[PDB]
RNA sequence: AAUAGGGAACGUGAGCUGGGUUUAGACCGUCGUGAGACAGGUUAGUUUUACCCUACUGAUGAUGUGUUGUUGCCAUGGUA
RNA sequence: GCAGAAGGGCAAAAGCUCGCUUGAUCUUGAUUUUCAGUACGAAUACAGACCGUGAAAGCGGGGCCUCACGAUCCUUCUGA
RNA sequence: AACGAGAUUCCCACUGUCCCUACCUACUAUCCAGCGAAACCACAGCCAAGGGAACGGGCUUGGCGGAAUCAGCGGGGAAAG
RNA sequence: UUUAAAUGGGUAAGAAGCCCGGCUCGCUGGCGUGGAGCCGGGGUGGAAUGCGAGUGCCUAGUGGGCCACUUUUGGUAAGCAGAACUGGCGCUGCGGGAUGAACCGAACGCCGGGUUAAGGCGCCCGAUGCCGACGCUCAUCAGACCCCAGAAAAGGUGUU
RNA sequence: GACCUGGGUAUAGGGGCGAAAGACUAAUCGAACCAUCUAGUAGCUGGUUCCCUCCGAAGUUUCCCUCAGGAUAGCUGGCG
RNA sequence: GGCGACGUCGGCUACCCACCCGACCCGUCUUGAAACACGGACCAAGGAGUCUAACACGUGCGCGAGUCGGGGGCUCGCACGAAAGCCGCCGUGGCGCAAUGAAGGUGAAGGCCGGCGCGCUCGCCGGCCGAGGUGGGAUCCCGAGGCCUCUCCAGUCCGCCGAGGGGCACCACCGGCCCGUCUCGCCCGCCGCGCCGGGGAGGUGGAGCACGAGCGCACGUGUUAGGACCCGAAAGAUGGU
């Protein structure tokens, strides 16, 4: 849309919008993030702070795989299996606690987060925080390990 | 040059790009060409099934994959010894076949 | 240019004043600073250690932290278009209490001791302040004598 | 000439939508007709509301709704918002309360209505209270949004906690000089 | 008789001259490791255009007297 | 007189002499100064240690106060 | 010594270099028949003083101000290149 | 430098306040001490004038300034160089100062009537074409209106 | 006479040739000419195209091989 | 209420002229230009803020703890069709939903009640709920009281209402929680008893949690990389004549 641009009502004034004592030309304080430490300086702290040096380990040839756990907390727990079963364990008839395994959801380990109902499951899962494997026995829960 | 809250930005386009441009114009025009020649030879080899041989399960190599199956290469030469149909006649009658695989 | 550096324009400031020299007197010690207590900030020469900064000397603010030896004030600053509240921490020679809210304290004690003082007789005692009136229409009097007559001298060097 | 100002003296609220969709525009045209009449300021407060931005009108999930409902006195009132119902996953059972909003979501009002709600429009909210009376009106966090966390300070300046552009988080950004005491100095 | 002192874009180069200064060649002295430097000295070194407008200088003429001619007057300007 | 430039300050003293000592050590934040209210440097008020000195109250984390100093990357040494 | 289209000083001889200019001749310039450009050009084109970017043509206050032109001319246009 | 102005700078002029009773504490410690915090309770009229305020995001241009009172530094001085406070010019016409960047009045949508500001009213040129009031002054170089555009020491039996 | 000259022939660009003047190398020489890299770079000059309405500056702070330039705070407008 | 014919009535613009008054030539850099500063003899046509990628914020739209087919595939061979429609065990993946530490790695829920271990600065069990508290806070709720042609009998209505209550968003403060470190300390567990694992209490560092707001698409503005608003060097290099 060339019509609703700042371009088209900018003409007929003489420097078209840059100034009579500036007059902006082609580049005035150098290409790209050019003076970061000289004359740019006061720009590269107070808003990218750290921006110069080295601060770890080099690891040459990481992968993008063997560091791969996604993580679920307790909230959406109940949310990878139906909501006819989580009802359907709760009425009263034994200790009949689901099964909920994470790993066929897209998890690998599971965390906390509160207010987990009252109801027993037993929970696969790969890896577990010391917070969640103690939410899930505060409610007469199991916390299975698979591989 | 630069201003007030933004990105620190690094564009790659230091280099001679407008040379090396990639339009895909032809991209529904390859879509087209491509369908045609799946059609020209699905018909070529009429009874036999499209999309060639039979695959094997494939279990996915790594961490974050190994959780799934997925189609393969051929079948490992030991498959074929224990279902009992020669190597040479397997990918003739219409299997798939992967001498360098290991079970 | 112009050495900005602290302790730079008080050559008479951080000075004691005329023969008041000496050890210093001990009920500046023996004063009692609370949280919220309304101070004046007045850096003395004697003692060295918590002169606050000539930016503060003639200021007054406010405590919020009582130290052993000294004393956390929040004073107003003037930086160039805006104030700021900075705290600044001044040793006990330094400050005094101010007695620029104590007028205000004693008329919140005559005021409401004055207040349920016509509550319980029925007035309309109208305990707000107003500034100087126009004066009176009162009457003179010049008994007996005149109104003495004086000219303007000549001159003379 | 008469004075000095510097000519603030237009005020920079909005008067009508930017919005270009006609059944909002019905709304204004119900609203703005109940603001000058009825004399209720329910009536003016739901229609600046209609009038603001996608961003000063944020969402409110559906288990703020029944946080702030569960007060002492709510108990049989409406919930009003100019503003969209998401559900939260995170809620377990939900009550039978009455709600009205522009826009509930697909699954949001699924789960009002299998407990026995009831889900209401600006239009038949205004033939059951024109007024507004016996109404809960609520808002989303209108801070929510994560462009509020890049708002602040600076993040050079010490005690700032704003949250810096960077185009990867990781090592190596943004983490050397002025971070941390051992590479020049911590802000 | 007297050989007073000044000004006018330090009057005056499409008026001249080009001696001096102030490019490029060369020599000498001092200086610098050197290239080179020196209102220190010496020598050799292209000086363009008016036909425009005004100003000035002369040359016809124009307005007015009906036309035309002869003889005149002096406003004003110059002035030895 | 207070090591030296000045100004301020100081008398059973901040000066002279003597007796002990090593707080010129370890550690985290805040505040002040310049200031964009960024950094360095200098400084102030603490706090948790381990110490000195004094009969004790206490005072002391360099010099009576105002100056005496220095990023990234690299290097070196120390620390579990 | 000889030789310099080298630099300089004097002397004789000679002469319009000068006193101090004058006259003659050719080729023009000039007028006519024919043929005929270019540089240059904000608008233009009479001055004195004042103010002003401190040296105006225009502006202010005065002086004043008749067409159309020709041969020259080098003050000005802070003339052109 | 004993003393020490004018001008100026901070602060206060209430409910976020005042009072009462109670509970916590690992701080403090002769003490049911000290101080902080916390809960409950009691009574609002607390200088004058003026004004509707609060807050967030995005953000261009600018980063050569100059001037005038007043106060100041260097300089013999400067339409000089450098500062302080305020106004202005730059960005701004208009009336006046003949002329004009900044002086003096006054700031401006398009017009009619009225009235003024600064300045003026012999004639250019609107308005003294008033029977204006009192004096001073004679120049053979008279004088004549902020900035401001020309004068001093010294002298006169010139006149008052 | 270290003479003048024709045609033939040789030497080529950081190269040639020079009784030396940085002379000459096709009107080009203190580094030729043609085409390409190339629309090279410029904090520096010049220019930057319609109307009306509303608001309206700054020439100062701090840092920079900074001083004809930037970054930063102030000043502005727009949106709420 | 009056007046006026075949040439008179009324009218205005890019018509011409005359007079009074006001009036210097524009663009441009600049403290200041009418300038003895530069560009401009005249006229026509051409002629300078573009696109692409990335990012930020604003706004509109769709869906929403999700979201998007952009890359493929399917449909009969159709002009328009280089479109449109479809897929869904084609959502692989991107961005968001979790932070933090150099890394090993670890990884965000509390309050009320009753009981007892020396209720011993330390604590343990169980229930009940369940994102804390304080101060302001639009809106809403309750509201004593009050308001009309004759006085006692009652119900909708309505408006005024001191006061009280529940408090959205947001702001300030206090408390808590997670990760890194620091000081101080004791207890607990056993795919096997160790130069093991886990816990505590205080202070601190973080771009965190404290009942989610993102994604895709479009537009506007700003900045950046690209010839980058347009025009301008003295150069450098490559290969040739
Ligand atoms: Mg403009
Ligand atoms: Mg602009
Ligand atoms: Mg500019
Ligand atoms: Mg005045
Ligand atoms: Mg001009």
């Amino acid at each position: 849309p060339s019509r609703l641009r700042k371009t088209r009502k900018l003409r007929g004034h003489v420097s078209h919008g840059h100034g009579r004592i500036g007059k902006h030309r082609k580049h005035p304080g150098g290409r790209g993030n050019a003076g970061g430490l000289h004359h740019h300086r006061i720009n590269f702290d107070k808003y990218h702070p750290g921006y110069f040096g080295k601060v770890g380990m080099k690891h040459y040839h990481l992968k993008r795989n063997q560091s791969f756990c996604p993580t679920v907390n307790l909230d959406k727990l109940w949310t990878l299996v139906s909501e006819q079963t989580r009802v359907n364990a709760a009425k009263n008839k034994t200790g009949a606690a689901p099964i909920i395994d994470v790993v066929r959801s897209g998890y690998y380990k599971v965390l906390g987060k509160g207010k987990l109902p009252k109801q027993p499951v037993i929970v696969k899962a790969k890896f577990f925080s010391r917070r969640a494997e103690e939410k899930i026995k505060s409610v007469g829960g199991a916390c299975v390990l698979v591989a | 040059a630069p201003s007030r809250n933004g990105m620190v930005l690094k564009p790659h386009f230091h280099k001679d790009w407008q040379r090396r441009v990639a339009t895909w114009f032809n991209q529904p025009a390859r879509k087209i060409r491509r369908r045609k020649a799946r059609q020209a030879k699905a018909r070529r080899i009429a009874p036999r099934p499209a999309s060639g041989p039979i695959r094997p399960i494939v279990r996915c190599p790594t961490v974050r994959y190994h959780t799934k199956v997925r189609a393969g290469r051929g079948f490992s030469l030991e498959e074929l010894r224990v279902a009992g149909i020669h190597k040479k006649v397997a990918r003739t009658i219409g299997i798939s076949v992967d001498p360098r695989r290991r079970n | 240019t112009n050495t900005k550096g602290k302790r730079r324009g008080t050559r008479y400031m951080f000075s004691r004043p005329f023969r008041k020299h000496g050890v210093v007197p001990l009920a500046t010690y023996m004063r009692i600073y609370k949280k919220g207590d309304i101070v004046d900030i007045k850096g003395m020469g004697t003692v060295q250690k918590g002169m606050p900064h000539k930016c503060y000397h003639g200021k007054t603010g406010r405590v919020y932290n009582v130290t052993q030896h000294a004393v956390g004030i929040v004073v107003n600053k003037q930086v160039k278009g805006k104030i700021l509240a900075k705290r600044i921490n001044v040793r006990i020679e330094h400050i005094k209490h101010s007695k620029s809210r104590d007028s205000f304290l004693k008329r919140v004690k005559e005021n409401d001791q004055k207040k349920k003082e016509a509550k319980e007789k029925g007035t309309w005692v109208q305990l707000k302040r107003q500034p100087a009136p126009p004066r009176e229409a009162h009457f003179v009097r010049t008994n007996g004598k005149e109104p003495e007559l004086l000219e303007p001298i000549p001159y003379e060097f | 000439g008469v004075d000095i100002r510097h000519n603030k003296d237009r005020k920079v609220r909005r008067k009508e939508p930017k919005s270009q969709d006609i059944y909002l525009r019905l709304l204004v045209k119900l609203y703005r007709f109940l603001a000058r009449r009825t004399n209720s300021t329910f009536n003016q407060v739901v229609l600046k509301r209609l009038f603001m931005s996608r961003t000063n009108r944020p969402p409110l999930s559906l288990s703020r709704m029944i946080r702030k409902m569960k007060l002492p006195g709510r108990e049989n009132k409406t919930a009003v918002v100019v503003g969209t119902i998401t559900d939260d996953v995170r809620v377990q059972e939900v009550p039978k309360l009455k709600v009205c909003a522009l826009r509930v979501t697909s699954r949001a009002r699924s789960r009002i209505l299998r407990a026995g709600g009831k889900i209401l429009t600006f239009d038949q909210l205004a033939l059951d209270s024109p007024k507004g009376c016996g109404t809960v009106l609520l808002s989303g966090p209108r801070k929510g949004r994560e462009v509020y966390r890049h708002f602040g300070k600076a993040p050079g300046t010490p005690h700032s906690h704003t949250k810096p552009y960077v185009r990867s988080k990781g090592r190596k950004f943004e983490r050397a000089r002025g971070r941390r005491a051992s590479r020049g100095y911590k802000n």
